């Protein structure tokens, strides 16, 4: 019921990363 | 150095991940050249991990020999941390793919659960909304938080959603012990 | 492999430029590193080029690439980065950053594209520009007194072969 805790970050390393959109070229 | 090779890495780095049964080609090329792709990105510290089993090939954050880098601190990576919800969201999709995998055999299938379904379980834990425009508003956005994660797709005309298999390398053993200890010292104190 | 020149090669090839005004420990790193970088780029098809002048560290292409992408602009933006690259070599000439005010470049539009007959038309084209123009990272951000920075790229922006379709297109659009 409380929106702080629901959103407090958790701890899950990042699986399946893609490129990170374009080369911002 | 092998155009196909290049092709390869160039295709998983922008997707993040490759499957067989959508670029057999390219899975197999990177499979067979694991060494060759592994010296390729030890300069970008990033890692491949191959399931054959699940036929998936995708790309994690390379362990260098700091104890603690987060694994968010990387340059390259573009994504927002999980909170809570999410991340019990991410344990019932992982329930129910459990669910799936259970009574599957041979052949080409997919996970699908509708939306109406997953409503009541989340709303035991989350609660429950005046109006049912509300509770599925509120489903639909974190259906679009966990999308665009990649760990699902958009929703088609029969309100339903598949789970892709990349959750069973996101809900690994490992990380769901890490996650459980956390969870743990967070409620107590 | 030392962590200062990874983490140097990542951020010039995320960003595709390095200065010492905004990272003088990178820009170190990197001069002092030529051939590792150049080493690490092979690969790549990408080649570290430095101007000690204005200590801009740039990648060019070494040899129509898989990881460059190419976009052509339009006239509307073409004498644009005409009339920054010639604020910018005059600045130059005059002998720190170039500093051009908003106001300056409503006239150098207007005898070219006509007079739009408001003000409003033409600070909104000149804002819709620059941030054009910032898309791509030519210049920095709009100051508190209508001025935007003018970044030393403006030197390396192309070879003299789109210098001269610039030129070219400028007296053309200057004939009307």
């Amino acid at each position: 019921q409380r929106q702080s805790e629901r959103r407090k970050p958790a701890c899950l390393p990042p699986v399946g990363v893609a490129i990170t959109g374009v080369p911002a070229i | 150095t092998p155009q196909r090779v290049r092709e390869a890495v160039q295709e998983m780095l922008k997707y993040g991940l490759l499957e067989e049964s959508h670029k057999p080609n390219l899975y197999r090329s990177a499979l067979t050249n694991i060494e060759v792709v592994d010296r390729i990105l030890e300069p970008l510290d990033l890692a491949m991990g191959v399931d054959e089993v699940r036929g998936l090939v995708f790309v994690t954050v390379r362990q260098g020999e700091v104890a603690e880098q987060d694994d968010w601190s990387h340059p390259l990576v573009r994504r927002q941390r999980l909170n809570l919800e999410q991340s019990l969201l991410i344990a019932i999709l992982r329930q129910h793919f459990i669910a799936y995998e259970q009574e599957s055999g041979t052949g080409a299938s997919q996970a699908l659960v509708a939306v109406d379904e997953l409503i009541p379980q989340l709303q035991v834990y989350l609660g429950e909304l005046g109006s049912e425009a509300k509770e599925r508003n509120r489903i639909i956005t974190l259906l679009d938080q966990l999308k665009g994660h990649g760990l699902v797709s958009a929703l088609d005309a029969h309100d339903r959603v598949i789970i892709r298999p990349i959750i069973t390398h996101l809900a690994n053993p490992e990380n769901l012990q890490a996650l459980v200890v956390w969870l743990r010292e967070q409620v107590e104190g």
